[PDB]
């Protein structure tokens, strides 16, 4: 359930979805599994904010398990393609795509929270993916494709070797946001800022 | 003579109260007005300059003394005044008031002589209210009073000179008239917030809890073409009356409110007064009506309801209204004859 | 079902739910379990009810069975965020995740029905994660980086030592209103105010 | 012989800063427009010219005006500043498209063959655009006729038509017609076409802070604007007056003949006291002129915002220099040089 609030701005009784309001305030929201649907949405989202300012930040809010590579991928190259620079906010787990993601966000920018997790791992086929060996060789060429292509992803935005992120990413390397700003994924763990 | 700025200014606090950025910028585009006549009109270099002039635009609150202190204005100009509404006005055409009318009210008030009419001031009030987002009042006045506010060779379309039915058209050149413009501008202090408030949202970005910051982008975003604003140099940014303003509005001005009631219990023989928590009780439930000075005449036409009902059909010498009658409605003292 | 109008007024098609009312009166509603879709509506109403007012206290209701470890640690990072206070009341129950979340308000204003139950216990996890001993021994750290990190979490919002909330969090501890008062999970029992 | 195109130039250059392809542009204009009025007489000439009407293009307060207003000060020819929003087709209330025909011959003082070699400038002709819009539209249709020459019956009443009376005949096929106007929301309609995209993969966006220099205006651009496709045709010369920038702002305020800043000391001298900047403070006035973004008129919007609290204080006051620095344009106070 998502209650709808209603904003009195330059016109007044405007209704409003907090999701709404995310995006009038320039924050994309990654909280889904980092699908083709879901990344077809960051996408579209990611060119309208370039489109209504270049130069103001992009805010993206990382709560994703993560998912499939092209959807990281298409993500990812529309997160450095735009001229914006894109704040990247982890809130709860950034884990597979979503933490490759989170390293994604102009250097500066890239933010957890203090109870944040960064989990980053090595591709993985999601059930079994059957054929001709010579179909599984251009398979297990693909994903060894997308192994190195991530680890020199997540080599560009940690500053570490893409073989300290192969050496890393061979189990589920889980970060907190203090063990991820140390690695390179964020470089704030972001303060709580309550009043009292 | 030409009165200077701080006497114009002295003129203007006798009757508002508050204001002083409001004040001090109709009084200085006055005094340049009364400077750039008579520099115009006699001449001398170096390098003799063509002075223009700098037409003001008024910003701030209902009832905060926009059209009142340009009424104030009227009574000490040495030049014509003409006050107008953009709220009757039409782009030429469309059956509503020409924008030369206006100039037709300055000839009027210049005793129909163009040259001193040439160097008059005229006053559109509610210029916030000709906002766009075709409109033929509402965006077409924008158009049409460009040229009037930049200085233009217009020809006033009817009573040429009381009537002749030949050469029912005077000229008049609008390059010297001063032009004031005003009015609320009610959903810009929403606009302005957009840009010097930073509501920001989210993590990071700053989180936080009005007419003396307006950029022209503001007064477009309001809706109002961006050849208008440019006539428009000065903002006068009239601000919203605290308690503190509205006390001395009820007392000190030369019309005061409270002065205008002690006026009608006098008529009745009946020496009205206040205590001074009540004035303060009365501005106290004013800035909550909302409408600025003008909410301070709603508290006290219920304040003095069952008073100015009852004491004409009596015999009473004094009638005192204490903060316990304004607060809430309490009986009357009624100093009897003595 | 759910009262609730659609007001059109031809600029929009307008809804009118008891929890728009609720959080028109910055009423946070946690009424599902704490998932990863429950936990990003909840966050961004944070997010939008700091922005609309960083001085008023945000007020979230906790109805909740408890869900997942990083859609908790999403939401109460969230809650410790923002500039505004959070009284968390709990209704009916608060288990798993969601009695850290009550925990997690402002103390002084953390308050429970007087029949609302608060079941705290240890991490779980739902069904069996497969995997080589490689694998588990990372999921195993994990889930006991959870432990601790719920055990110390609820250690600073009821000022209990952390080892207390493991030999308490060992089985489920169902507490009740006033046992909870006791626990240091709420700060206040919430007393009825009928007329009659 | 009948002042040359950088004749009219340098003429142009003493009032006007920047906008040297709309300085060239009536500069060649009027100058074709003289050498249409010199065969104007004829001996064998077995061809006849035509009028060449200009459609001057470009942001408020970029001078537009200030530039028909500056070539009325040297033209030998009659000139009416005329104002589109005034008219109206006819038929209907307000002015009708033969006033400005008036105005010209008011300003030919009543000579009809003088009027007849005259230059009208139509003012703010974007505001005649997109039921019948008898004050847009309709009157793109009523000055059609005018543009191009026609015998126009102008009414000697004072500008409003009515049937009956005798009229003044004017022939309008030598009359040049400069026709201006700020044209807000055409460089959109422009970078519809000359531009990539606003948005997505491949497409060019733009900063908030950066119009076109309507240059690249065609008439597909302009009939999507609101003009209709045969008074376009009729004004074939596209003058594109560009925004100003800092490098020109700085020399607005200074450099011209009654330039701002001359007209501040001039007004400060009627005072008694010396006003001068110093050259970063008009650097600094120009910064926030950008800023306000409505051309020229943004600078004199900023030089009665620094000059408000010194020109309260001082007439009230002995001084004898002011001396305005970049602290008094960024922070309001007044610190003048106090007389010995
Ligand atoms: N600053 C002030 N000092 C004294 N009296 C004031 C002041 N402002 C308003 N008033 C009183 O309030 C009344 C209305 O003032 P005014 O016409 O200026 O309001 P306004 O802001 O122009 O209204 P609106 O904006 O709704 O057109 C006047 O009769 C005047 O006596
Ligand atoms: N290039 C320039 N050089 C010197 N002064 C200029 C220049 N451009 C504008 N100005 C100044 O700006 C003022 C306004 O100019 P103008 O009357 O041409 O307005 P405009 O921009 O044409 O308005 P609109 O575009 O709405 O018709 C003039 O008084 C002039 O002194
Ligand atoms: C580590 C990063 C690169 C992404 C992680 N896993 C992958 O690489 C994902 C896992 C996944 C997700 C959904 C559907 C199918 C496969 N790999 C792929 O998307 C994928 C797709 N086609 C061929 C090979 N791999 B994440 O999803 O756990
Ligand atoms: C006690 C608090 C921390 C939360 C309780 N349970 C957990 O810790 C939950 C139980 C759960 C819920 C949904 C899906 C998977 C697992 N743990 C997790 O979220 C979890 C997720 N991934 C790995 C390990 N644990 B509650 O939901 O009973």
């Amino acid at each position: 359930i998502l209650p709808s609030f209603i904003e009195h701005s330059s016109f007044g009784v405007k209704e409003s979805n907090p999701y709404n309001k995310l995006f009038e305030e320039r924050i994309i929201f990654l909280g889904v599994q980092v699908d083709d649907a879901s990344a077809n949405d960051i996408m579209a989202q990611l060119l309208v904010l370039e489109s209504l300012d270049p130069d103001r930040d992009i805010t993206m809010y990382i709560n994703s398990p993560g998912g499939g590579f092209t959807s990281l991928m298409a993500i990812y190259d529309t997160m450095q393609y735009v001229r914006a620079d894109i704040q990247t906010v982890c809130l709860g787990q950034a884990a597979s795509a979503a933490a490759v993601l989170l390293a994604a966000g102009t250097p500066g920018k890239r933010m957890a929270l203090p109870n944040a997790r960064v989990l980053i791992h090595q591709p993985s086929l999601s059930g079994v993916i059957q054929g001709q060996f010579s179909d599984l060789e251009i398979q297990a060429a693909e994903i060894e494709r997308m192994r190195t292509l991530m680890e020199t992803t997540l080599a560009r935005h940690t500053g570490k070797d893409a073989g300290v992120i192969r050496k890393d990413t061979d189990r589920d390397k889980i970060l907190t946001a203090e063990e991820a700003k140390d690695y390179g994924i964020i470089d704030t763990v972001l303060e709580y800022r309550k009043l009292s | 003579e030409l009165p200077k700025p701080a006497e114009i200014r002295e003129f203007l606090e006798g009757y508002v109260i508050g204001q002083d950025t409001a004040k001090r910028t109709l009084a200085v585009a006055v005094y340049n007005h009364y400077k750039r006549i008579q520099a115009g009109e006699k001449g001398r270099d170096c390098e003799p300059v063509e002075l223009t002039k700098s037409n003001i635009l008024m910003l701030g609150p209902t009832g905060c003394g926009k059209t009142y202190l340009a009424q104030t204005l009227a009574k000490m100009l040495n030049v014509p005044f003409a006050i107008a509404d953009a709220t009757a006005l039409t782009e030429a055409g469309y059956v509503g008031e020409d924008v030369e009318n206006i100039l037709l009210k300055l000839i009027q008030a210049a005793d129909y002589d163009v040259k001193r009419a040439e160097t008059g001031i005229i006053y559109i009030d509610q210029v916030d209210k000709i906002a766009r987002k075709r409109d033929v009042s509402g965006e077409g006045v924008q158009q049409a009073l460009l040229k009037i506010l930049e200085g233009t060779q217009a020809s006033v379309p009817p009573q040429g000179g009381r009537k002749h039915p030949h050469q029912e058209f005077i000229q008049i050149d609008t390059t010297n008239v001063l032009f004031i413009v005003a009015g609320a501008f009610a959903g810009l202090e929403k606009i302005i917030y957009e840009r010097v408030g930073k509501r920001g949202l989210g993590f990071g970005a700053e989180v936080r809890s009005h007419f003396a910051d307006v950029m022209p982008e503001d007064l477009i975003k309001f809706g109002l073409i961006p050849e208008f604003i440019g006539r428009l140099p000065v903002v006068a940014s009239v601000t919203n009356l605290d308690k503190e303003s509205l006390v001395k509005i009820l007392s000190e001005p030369k019309n005061a409110l409270v002065k205008q009631y002690i006026r009608l219990f006098e008529m009745d023989g009946v020496e009205l007064e206040f205590t001074d928590d009540a004035l303060e009780a009365i501005a106290d439930q004013a800035i909550h009506r909302g409408t600025g000075a003008r909410g301070l005449r709603a508290i006290m036409e219920e304040v003095l309801l069952p008073v100015m009902y009852d004491i004409p059909s009596r015999d009473d010498v004094a009638k005192v209204v204490v903060t316990k009658e304004t607060v809430q409605d309490n009986v009357l003292p009624t100093i009897v004859p003595r």
